[PDB]
This record gives structure tokens, sequence and C-alpha cells, in this order.
């Protein structure tokens, strides 16, 4: 939540505020803006980067509803007329009274700001050698942790080609067994009239031989019936295996992804406070 | 060679007999029935004309082996059985299916037996277009069918280049025409004189005027409906009545100075050299779709409620409930990339338990919906216990379209399956996966409840819309905002339009037919969520001029999913896009493809219309679409067009199989170069290659085969000796393959292919496509920075094939010979070397303005580190850069440090290369490229943007295309981004 109480002086500095972010780009005020509700809002440095444009990027159903204020004659609107001195007050008379001033469609007046020093509060450890070190063993966690999921991501892949294939194989295996049936089937209704006759002239090697043969058909739909079994039985276990690493890669995920947050903005923490690459990097070229 | 095949006889009785490797069905099927007739109850048995093969290949399908002269290698059978039954079907159709399915990888069948009906529908409706194709090819035969099997390879330029038309003694080109006529196949030399205006009747009526020396009105008629010009070496044929100019053979000759090699082969040999072409009907267009449900209704614009979803359960969340506790389905309802409404999500809800039974209410009421809402379902779920503050994560995503091709709403209860989180993605949704569920079907899969209407409601046809856009306007210009659509206009797709433009857009809609690029602007500037302003719309495009393809096709990516949005631009595009610009833009056209949210629309028709009206365009179609048969989220559309194609190309079929056969096997070979040979130094380290190509069986499946990086390129015999392997990047391959044509060795001897395995060439060839278009820029504005596009080409799951130009060399391999026979003089040297003289510098020259091609490139497009081995210098002195791969951002500055060697080889040789005279020529033809560049930058937008949601694990969304939109600065001003240029190409030596 945010707590604001900036104090009684209104109009306050433009480059230290709940509002304020400075020179920005789109990427990570996308990230800032993203899983956010209605009335939330940012100003940043506008990407035309002239003299006092800041531009907003309120968030409104869903979408990064990007306001640009102007700079007519050394004072800050929405749109012309602009009749509003700073854009301190210009942002507290649109959290008091709402945008139907100027245009009729938006709704929503304000809920909630993007407050700079939000994130600075997690944070700590101001002197330089505390965050080397943890920037250091984060970053080399966060080497062998990428290293680990690209791993999962390869067996992930290569499971389920492996699954895909099985899968196919079982497949070729069903459409045997139904040719197989249907051509039992089919020579059942041939030979249904044909055994018997031969049997009442009086002969039974013929019989006997085309019985052995005829066995062999029986023999093999059982051998292939065991080779799909065999297969099914490794269907089904390459299936929780690739569940299990589906599970595995569903644990890696999330806590990767909030440590490339915490990464990025550190970083972030690392560019406002002014110090630049100058020993981190001789590590990592090593 | 002794396969013990087993064979079931249809009167009952079992027979196994022996096969051969190499042997064909009817080599075996004689004794087959010979021995089957000794054995005993021979009594069903007759002769072998109405008893046909039957089996299931490796792809799961029972399919009749009609073709009695296929080998028992080419079977591709799971087990050694064979079965004998009457045919019960057409021959010609199951052949053609079969080389399909081969074509493919997959089976015709397959797509008879799903029974999802989009899919046959548009299997039904893709026939019209192929019809009218073959029709339109054989209009008129075999003239036609002469530009369709070896199409003209003109621009759309009917001039010329004013920097080229300067390189010829004055608009004339010297050719020589090397025509035979004789009976003793003897090659002579006939050098000979034309302009550059004519079109190529003038051409041959001088051949035959001068062939017709040193031996002397219908005779110079006769002979021009009986010769034809063709490229030496190579299959480009000059047929079209075109002024010459435009053939890129012609302009490639003019590119390098070199003269262009022709000949007068005969019209009727040419005709007779291609076969005649066939075109049956399938046999599943004998049902017709004429249903009749004895049980039309309401609309939309007569139901007036909310769009309520509910939520039932999920089959089974793969998540581990140790560590996670609670999962949730929040959706979105999507117009591409653009929430219509909040985000509405459900109850948290433990994983023990997926069931949610939840009556979501949306924002968006249903009158309100438009033509391509995607409601976007989500598996994600909470995996962090923090006060106060949720962690996120995507586990499971799916697109749901919420109309179908009969275009009315989803209804009632339905299952679907979910697709697995894509590997880094950002957002817990997915705006940019297509929709459909899971094929397979070990995947989560959830269950919806559509606001069941007991009824369907149909979305109305435009007469609605038309009467809705008069009735809405019922409910002379200050030039400042004119000037300000300009100023709106010139800007890139990506650019930060804000609700005072868009207000200002949408209000001054009447007042924007004035200029036409305002349109995709125009397309971001309206509500998709509302009644009136869709309508408003739908009434200007109707009515709206037509648009420049190359901001045609901006109408085209994820972020423009409207059907009607995307017809006009298709519609702009076969009005404009000509057929090398096609194949040019045939990349991105081939990803805009998953980009439809149905399966036949204006774009498919397109594509598929001047694929099968061109054997180039068609080709790459082919290749461009068989390179994703492993993308299984859009398979069944490209497999479905791969199907259609393969029905309406003709007998390239052929050839397409034996070239698809010839790199399948070729795949084949790289499984055991890297599965089973993943070592080194061994006894086969290269021995087994050239024994596994000494196998006939191999060897013979790529002997006569057409290139499939170029048509015209045509492969034939093998050379073992100077085939072999590197040890470069993983080792690739190295293959020769002699042009089979007698006069070859004017072009080139032998074709050099690189075939690689582990590493995508999907992203190379974009980058690549982005070095030929600014080849296209500076030849248009004025500049020859002659930067080698080689070419490249996917043709499946992480393999390519690389075609090699010659006579190159790294800066490693120059560096090494040099040593042995280190310096940072050794480039320069070596340049010397190759090629002295009078020459020389007009090579040092190449060797600036290839540079200033590629440091500039390499600058925009944000290649990686590029070392002294992923460039390659020529005899002729021109530099390309070969492993591109990681481009944008990649790693998340400084690309392509410009080295000390470049230093004294653009500078003479001179010890001081800061201040040579050439050094500022240098820097200056760097400025003018990129500001050519840069107005043609939107171009680029256009062009990134519509290869979001191919799949390279580098360009997902607005995050990379970020990185060339601040390279090329367009944020800042002209002015800004010289200076930003000046700082980089100042800090490119550290201080020069
Ligand atoms: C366009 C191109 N031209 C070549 N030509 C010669 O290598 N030649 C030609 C002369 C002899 C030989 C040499 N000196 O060495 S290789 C090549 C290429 C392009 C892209 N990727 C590759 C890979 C994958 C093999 C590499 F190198 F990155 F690992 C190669």
């Amino acid at each position: 939540t945010t707590v604001a109480n900036n104090g009684m002086n209104n109009n306050m500095s433009l480059q230290d505020a709940e509002w304020y972010w400075g020179d920005i780009s789109r990427e990570e005020v996308n990230e800032k803006l993203r899983d956010t509700a209605d009335g939330t809002f940012l100003v940043r440095d506008a990407s035309t980067k002239m003299h006092g444009d800041y531009t907003l990027t309120l968030r409104k159903g869903g979408n990064n509803k990007l306001i640009k204020i102007f700079h007519r004659d050394g004072k800050y609107g929405f749109s012309d007329p602009l009749t509003f001195s700073s854009v301190v007050e210009l942002i507290n008379h649109y959290r008091n009274e709402s945008l139907a001033q100027y245009n009729p469609k938006l709704d929503v007046k304000l809920l909630y700001p993007v407050s700079k020093y939000q994130q600075d509060q997690v944070v700590k450890e101001d002197n330089i050698e505390a965050v080397g070190k943890k920037l250091h063993e984060y970053n080399t966690q966060f080497q062998e942790k990428s290293r680990e999921y690209d791993r999962l991501y390869e067996e992930y892949t290569r499971t389920s080609q492996e699954i895909q294939m099985k899968r196919t194989a079982i497949e070729a295996f069903n459409e045997t067994i139904k040719i197989f049936e249907e051509q039992c089937q089919t020579q059942e209704r041939y030979s249904k009239e044909y055994i018997e006759k031969f049997k009442r002239e009086g002969n039974e090697k013929e019989i006997q031989r085309i019985m052995h043969n005829y066995d062999k058909l029986k023999s093999r739909i059982s051998e292939i019936i065991d080779s799909r079994r065999r297969l099914e039985e490794d269907l089904k276990k390459q299936a929780a295996e690739y569940r299990e690493i589906d599970k595995r890669m569903n644990s890696i995920k999330p806590d990767l992804i909030q440590l490339r947050k915490t990464r990025d903005q550190y970083l972030m923490w690392l560019t406002q406070k002014g110090v630049r690459q100058k020993k981190l990097n001789e590590w990592l070229g090593n | 060679p002794r396969i013990l095949v087993e064979c079931l006889l249809p009167n009952g009785m079992i027979v196994t007999l022996e096969c051969l490797r190499e042997a064909t069905l009817i080599t075996i099927k004689h004794e087959l029935f010979k021995e089957a007739r000794k054995y005993p109850l021979h009594q069903l048995l007759q002769d072998e004309s109405s008893y046909i093969f039957v089996s299931v290949t490796q792809e799961a399908e029972r399919e009749e082996f009609f073709d009695e002269t296929r080998r028992l290698c080419d079977l591709r059978l799971f087990q050694p059985f064979l079965k004998v039954i009457e045919p019960v079907g057409n021959r010609e159709e199951k052949i053609l299916n079969r080389e399909i399915g081969f074509a493919i990888g997959m089976p015709v069948c397959e797509f008879d037996m799903v029974k999802d009906p989009e899919v046959q529908d548009f299997r039904r409706n893709i026939l019209n277009v192929c019809k009218e194709a073959v029709d339109l090819r054989d209009l008129n035969s075999p003239h036609s069918r002469a530009m369709y099997v070896y199409p003209p390879n003109v621009e759309s330029s009917p001039e010329l280049p004013k920097h080229i038309y300067n390189k010829l003694d004055k608009g004339q080109i010297i050719v020589v025409i090397w025509v035979i006529v004789s009976p003793n196949n003897d090659k002579q030399k006939y050098t000979l004189k034309i302009n550059h205006d004519c079109v190529p009747e003038q051409v041959i009526a001088e051949a035959i005027r001068k062939k017709t020396r040193s031996m002397l009105k219908l005779c110079v008629l006769e002979y021009q409906g009986k010769y034809i010009l063709k490229v030496c070496g190579c299959d480009e044929y000059f047929l079209e009545k075109y002024p010459l100019s435009q053939y890129k053979y012609i302009r490639s000759c003019i590119m390098l100075g070199r003269m262009p090699n022709l000949m007068l082969m005969a019209k009727e040999s040419l005709y007779s050299q291609l076969p005649m072409d066939c075109f049956t009907m399938p046999s599943y267009s004998r049902r017709i779709s004429t249903a009749t449900p004895y049980m039309s209704t309401k609309s939309l614009w007569v139901i007036n409620s909310a769009l309520r979803i509910k939520i039932l359960c999920a089959t089974y969340v793969n998540v581990n409930i140790r560590d996670i506790d609670k999962i949730y389905v929040r959706t979105g309802i999507y117009h591409g990339g653009e929430p219509l409404c909040d985000n509405v999500n459900t109850q948290r809800v433990p994983c023990s338990n997926p069931r949610w039974n939840e009556w979501l209410n949306y924002d968006i009421y249903i009158p309100d919906l438009p033509r391509a809402a995607r409601l976007c379902l989500s598996i994600c779920s909470v995996k962090g216990r923090k006060g106060a503050k949720e962690e996120h994560c995507p586990l499971a995503w799916g697109n749901i379209n919420l109309f179908d091709y009969t275009d009315t709403l989803v209804s009632g209860k339905m299952a679907l399956n979910l697709w697995p989180v894509p590997h880094g993605l950002e957002d817990l949704l997915n705006p940019i996966g297509v929709t459909g569920s899971n094929p397979n079907k070990e995947t989560p899969c959830l269950e919806l409840e559509f606001d069941w209407f007991s009824s369907v409601v149909k979305f109305p046809d435009m007469s609605v819309i038309e009467e809705h856009a008069n009735w809405s306007v019922s409910r002379e210009l200050r030039e400042n905002d004119k000037e300000q659509l300009k100023a709106i206009s010139t800007r890139d797709p990506l650019s930060e339009i804000t609700e005072q433009e868009k207000d200002f857009l949408w209000s001054h809609r009447h007042y924007c037919v004035t200029i036409p690029e305002i349109l995709p602007k125009l397309l971001l500037s309206v509500k998709w969520n509302s009644r009136d302003e869709v309508a408003q719309m739908y009434c200007l495009v109707k009515d709206w001029p037509p648009i420049k393809p190359e901001q045609a096709m901006e109408l085209l990516d994820c972020n423009y999913p409207d059907p009607m949005v995307r017809g006009f631009a298709v519609r702009c595009l076969e009005k404009y896009l000509t057929d090398d610009k096609l194949s040019q833009y045939l990349i991105q056209l081939v990803q805009v493809l998953k980009y439809e949210q149905y399966l036949d629309n204006l774009l498919v028709r397109f594509l598929l219309k001047k694929a099968l009206t061109n054997q180039r365009i068609g080709h790459f179609f082919f290749w461009h679409l068989k390179s994703e048969m492993h993308n299984k989220t859009v398979s069944q559309r490209f497999g479905l067009l791969l199907e259609s194609y393969c029905r309406a190309c003709g007998m390239y079929l052929k050839h397409l199989n034996r070239q698809v056969e010839a790199m399948e096997k070729l795949i084949n070979l790289t499984d055991i170069l890297k599965q089973e040979k993943k070592d080194e130094t061994q006894k086969v380290q290269m021995k087994f290659l050239v024994e596994q190509m000494r196998r006939p069986d191999f060897m013979d499946a790529l002997q006569g085969f057409l290139s499939p990086l170029n048509p015209a390129h045509q492969l034939g015999n093998l050379r073992l000796e100077e085939c072999r392997i590197m040890s470069s990047a993983k080792r690739p391959l190295w293959l020769n393959w002699e042009n089979p044509d007698i006069m070859s060795e004017l072009l080139f001897q032998n074709n050099e292919i690189i075939f690689k395995n582990g590493d995508d060439l999907r992203q190379d060839m974009l980058t690549l496509q982005i070095i030929r278009i600014m080849e296209n820029i500076w030849q248009n504005q004025g500049l020859d920075l002659r930067m080698l596009p080689y070419g490249c080409l996917s043709i499946g799951d992480c393999v390519g094939l690389i075609e090699v130009v010659r006579n190159s060399h790294t800066i490693m391999q120059i560096q090494c010979k040099g040593g042995l026979k280190f310096n940072s003089h050794t480039l320069h040297q070596w340049l010397k070397d190759k090629n002295k003289g009078e020459i020389y510098d007009a090579a040092i020259d190449l060797f600036t303005r290839s540079c200033a091609g590629y440091c500039v490139a390499t600058f925009i497009l944000g290649i990686g580190d590029r070392h002294n081995s992923n460039i390659m210098v020529k005899d002729d002195g021109q530099l390309f850069h070969i492993d591109f791969g990681h481009f944008l951002d990649h790693k998340k500055r400084v690309p392509f440090v410009l080295t000390q060697d470049f230093l004294i080889v653009i500078s003479k040789g001179a010890q001081e290369c800061t201040k040579t005279r050439e050094f500022e020529r240098f820097q200056e033809m760097c400025y003018k490229a990129y500001l050519a560049i840069r107005q043609h930058a939107n171009l680029f937008i256009n062009l990134f943007s519509m290869m979001l949601g191919s799949g390279m694990p580098e360009l997902q969304s607005f995050d990379d295309i970020a990185y060339i939109r601040k390279t090329l600065a367009l944020d800042k001003t002209e002015q800004e981004a010289l200076e930003y240029f000046m700082k980089q190409m100042n800090d490119a030596h550290h201080g020069g």
C-alpha cells in the first residue's frame, strides 16, 4: 500500500517524490505498471527528453494509459488551457477531482502512487562492500540456478519429444492390432465354410499344418501385445517423469523470476545511487 | 538385406519371406506369391493385379502402398509386416496423398480423422484457391506454365539506380551468348551489345542477326518463338515481356562488374523439359457441406447482457503441493495484446482440489464484443510467502476465440487443453499465443461454461455495421492539426501514442482520408471494446484509399487481429506487393500466418494463391512452413497448408520430395554425427563419414536434387573427397556437389553447402533478410555499401542450410596462414597479395563500403561480440559477418568494435590511421547509410514486430524491439541520433 503523507509543503521538490521516477524507459515502467489495478499511475521523464514534458502512465482497464502533460508558458496540464501551475498540485487536483473536466470518457480519478522508495524500504546495507558481496553471491546463485533451469527446460523438451514419439508408436501398435483383428475376423468368415469339408473328405495333415501356421498369427499378436505393454508401461512412467520434471521447473521458475526482479531493482539502485560498473565487471570478465 | 517380412494374405494363411534392403515391391511380391502358391491352401490366391499391399507407416497410419516401384527402405515400416487386400479406392489420389504426407512428415488421413469442423471446412475451401490457381496457371499453356515453372526474377522498379547507371558504357551492357547450335555440344562465345531499356525480344533479335554472320524477316520471327534466354550454370530463364533491367542476374552482374553469361536455349526444349502437371480433386471434396440442422437466429445487436464465463475445474494442474499452496485462473479479454477489459480473476483455491465453479463477470457487455476477441485462460499460482505481497508465476496458458468460423459466439460447457509456459515469459498471461487446445493429452485441461443462451447468436453482416455507421454520426481545418497528423504518420509503430493524440485521431477521422499513412495509428486510437467506434472504423476502412505494401503489412502482426483490418491489408498486398519483394518478405508473412485466429481467411488465400502461381514463392513458402512442423502450436494449420501446396504445386513435388528426403536423410546423418559421435581422437574421426557416404543407399539419395536454398540452383554428383566436417561452432557439414549442367564452369564448378545442427538458423535468416533490405535502401538512395546477405534456410527443429561463398577467409584463417608462412598488418598485406595493381585501390574502396555496410548494421541490429572467427573477407576485398545468432539485446551496448586491422586496411596501411582522408569519407557514408535506414525504420519496426510469435528465445514482445528503437533513436531527432553515433564511433577507437 501507499502511505503518502509527504508534508504540508504541497509545491514540493519535483526530483524527489512518490510520483517521480526520472529518465526511465518503457521496459521498466511496463514492469512497474504490470499486475496493477485502477488508479495506478506513474510520471517519468518523457521519451523525447525535452524540457519538462513529463508524461504519465495511469493504469485503467488493464492498459497503461499514456497521458502526456504540456509545458506551455512554464505551466503544466493535461490539455489546453493550462490553468494549473505545478505538476504536484496538478496530480493532487486530479486526486481530489475527476478527469471529466477536460475529456468525458475517463472515469477513474486516481488511486495509487508507485513510489520510488517503496522498494527502497526492503533494501539495506548502504555501505559498498556489503552490497558488493551480496550482488556477487546473488549473481553466482542466479547463474547456477539459471543453468539448472536451462537444464530443466532441455529435459522437459527431450521428455516431451520422447513421450510424443512413444505416443505415436503406441497409436501405430493400436492400428496394427486393429488391422490384425479385422484380418482375423475376415479369415474366420472365409474359413467357417472351408475346414469342415476337407475334414469330411478325410484328410487332416494339411489341416494340422495350416492350424500350426495359423497359430503363428496368434503367436505374433501375442508378442506384439507384449511389446505394446512394455511400451505403454514405458509411456506411463515417462509421463510421470514429464509431470515431475514439470513440477521441478514449477518450483524453479518463480524464485527465478523474483530473483531477477530483485537483481533488476538492485541495478536500478546502483544506477540512481550513481556508481557505475567499476569493480563488479572485473569478476565477471574473468 | 535379410529382413524377414511377414505378410497377411487375404485367404488367411501366414507367409514369411526374406527381403533385401534395396528391393522394391515388385521384386519381392513375385516370389512372395510363388512360395505362397508353394505353401498349402492356395485356393483364394490369384494374380497380383487385384491385390494391393497395405501397411502402417512409422507415423502411425495405415496406408495402401499402391505404387509398386518403391523400395523397402522408402516404406518406413515400424514392423516388417505387409497385408494383401483389394484396392477399394483410387490409385492416383492415394499415391498423391502419400507423397503429400512424406512432404509434410505426417499423412493426409490424420487430417481426415480430426473432427474439428473448421479444419475440414478449410480443407474444402482451399481447393477453390487451388483450382483458380491451376486455371490461371494453364490459361495460356504452355506459355504461362513456362513463367510458373521457371519464374522471372524481376523487381518492381521500371527504372534503374542512378549510381549503377554510370557503371556501364552509357547505359549499355556487354553480354556473352553461349549458344551451341551443335549436335556435338560445342560451346562458343558471342560477345554482344545491348542497351538496358529494351525487353529480351530485341536481345534475341540482335542475337539472331549476329549469329547469322560468317555464313551469309520471317526467320527472325520463327526463331523468336523457338529460342529463349537462359542464365549459364543456373536455372533462371528470361521469359516475360519485361524491360530486362529488373532481372536479378543482370543487376548482380552490374553490382560485381562481372559480365553476364547467357545463351539461347530452344523454347521447345524447355517446354519438353517441364512435365505436364496434373491436378485432381480430393476424395473428401465429394462431401458437400450443406447442413440442415432440423431442430437463422437473432444477432449480437439485439441481445443485451454482460459477458459471464463460469470456470468449473481443471483436470490436473501439474504442481507440487509441498512448496505451492494456492492456484488461480486469472483470465483476460484480449484483442491481440490489448486487454479489452480488466483481468477478472478467480478465487485462491488450494492446488489439492483445482475446482472453481466461479461465475466470473466481465465489464464488457455482450453487444460490445469485437470481432477478434480472445479469451486468455491462464493457470498461474501464488508461490511466494510474503506479507501483503503475492508473487505470481505462469504455469499454463491458452487462448480461445469468442467467435468461430461460423462467426458465432461460443456457448455451452466445453473442456480445453492448456499450453505449457514459454521460456522466459514475462507476462502472467500470454497475449501473443494462438487460440486452440493443446493437441497433446498429458497437459493440464480446464473446463469452461459460457453464457448458454439455448440458441445460437450470430455476428451480423456488414449491412448492419453500415447502417449503424450512418446512425451513430447523427447521434475546413486548422492546419496545426494537419501538421500534427503528418507528425503522427512519420512515427514508428512502437511510438508512445497518447490519449490526447488518440482522441484527436478518433475525433478527426473523415479528415484522415487525405493521408493514408495514418491508418495503423488510428488502429491504436480506437476503443475495440465499443459499439459505435468499431462500426465507424469499419465504415472508414471500407472507403479507405490503398496503402503502400511496406506499411500495409503493418496491419498484420499480433497487435492487429481484426479480420476486416487484416483483410484490407491483404487486399492492399495483392493489389500492390510484387513477387520479388513478396519472396523477400515471405518469412514475415509465414510468421503472420500464426497470428490468424482462424484457418480460412484472406491472408491464407493470398499467400496460397501467390505460392501456387510461383515456383520460387511456393518453394520458399513450403520450406518456411516445413521448418515449423516441430512447433505444435501452429502445426495443424501449417500442415494443412503444406497439404494444399503439395496438392496444387505440380511435378515439383517429386523434386521437392527428393530434396526433402535428402534433407531428412541428411538430418539423420547429423543424428549419428551428434548422438553416437560426441568424442574426439577415435578411429572413426573422419573415416566413418567417408565410409557412410560411400554407401550407395545414402549417396544415391543426394543425387540430382534441386538446392533447397535456391530452386534455380541444382545439385548433382557429390564429391566425397571435398566433403568434410569442421570444428568451428558445433561440427556442421561441408557438402560439395557438382553442378550437373555442362556450362557450369562459367559460374561455379562446385556448390558448397554448410549443413548446421545445434543452433537455430531462424534468427540468422531474419538478420540476413535485414541485411538485404538495407542493401535495397542503400542502392535506392545512391550508396554502394556492397555487403552480402548469404543465403540461409531453416528446414526444421534447430537445423539449417547455408550457401557458401568461396574465396573467403576468416581473420583467424589469414592470421594462421601468415604465422605458418602474428602482426596487425597481415590483413592489408594479404589483400595486397590477392589483388594488386590498378584494381587494388578499388577493392579497398569496396572494403571500405562493405565495412560501412556492416558496422552500422551491427550497431542497428545489435549483433553480439564479432570476434576474429565469425567474420570473413573475400579475395576481392569484401568482408561479411556469419555467426549472427544473438541479435538485439539478447543479454540483459557496444557491438562490433572497429578493430585495429580495419584501421590499417581502410587507411591504406598508413601508420596514422586516425586522420586519413578516406576516414571521414567512411564516416560520411556511414552517416548517409544510417539516415537512409532511419526514414525507412518504420518498415524495420514492422518487420521485427511481425516476428514476435515466431519463438526465438530472444524476440518475444515489446521488450526487445526497444533495442533497435533506441539504436535507431526514433525518440530523438536526426541530429541527436547523429551525435549519438559520433559518440559511439568516437569511442570505437576509444578516442577516435
Ligand atoms: C558464408 C560462409 N562461407 C564460407 N566459406 C569458407 O569457409 N571457405 C571458402 C574458401 C575456403 C573456406 C575457408 N577458407 O574457410 S563458411 C560460411 C558460413 C556462414 C555461416 N555459418 C558458418 C558455420 C556454421 C560453419 C560457422 F563458421 F559459423 F561455424 C559458415
